[PDB]
């Protein structure tokens, strides 16, 4: 019987872009993002734009 | 992997873009040289991340 999947919340390779607005952070945490209705999500997805 | 690779390849073109810059310019009568300088770059692990 499959008990249940589990994720893996090792540190990825730090890459070098070179563009303006990108962030990365190196030891744990998340970014808080809220949606135009009003929850409250969690990331680490780094690309920004205006 | 590619990416130290690519950082590379990517600083040594401003290393002859401001040669190639200094030998056209060589002729002119108020101008002032340049050069560039590089730095290492490093995230938290003990690997290197470019330059």
């Amino acid at each position: 019987k499959v008990a249940g999947i589990t994720q893996d919340f090792t540190d990825g390779t730090t890459t070098n872009t070179g563009r303006g607005l990108d962030v990365a952070i190196s030891q744990n945490g998340f970014f808080r993002l809220v949606d135009s209705n009003g929850s409250v999500f969690y990331s680490r997805n780094g690309q920004f734009k205006l | 992997s590619f990416s130290q690779a690519v950082s590379g390849l990517n600083a040594a073109a401003t290393n002859l873009d401001v040669i190639g810059n200094n030998i056209a310019n060589s002729a002119t009568y108020g101008f002032k040289s340049g050069t560039a300088s590089f730095a290492d770059m490093f995230a938290g692990s003990k690997v290197g991340l470019g330059v």
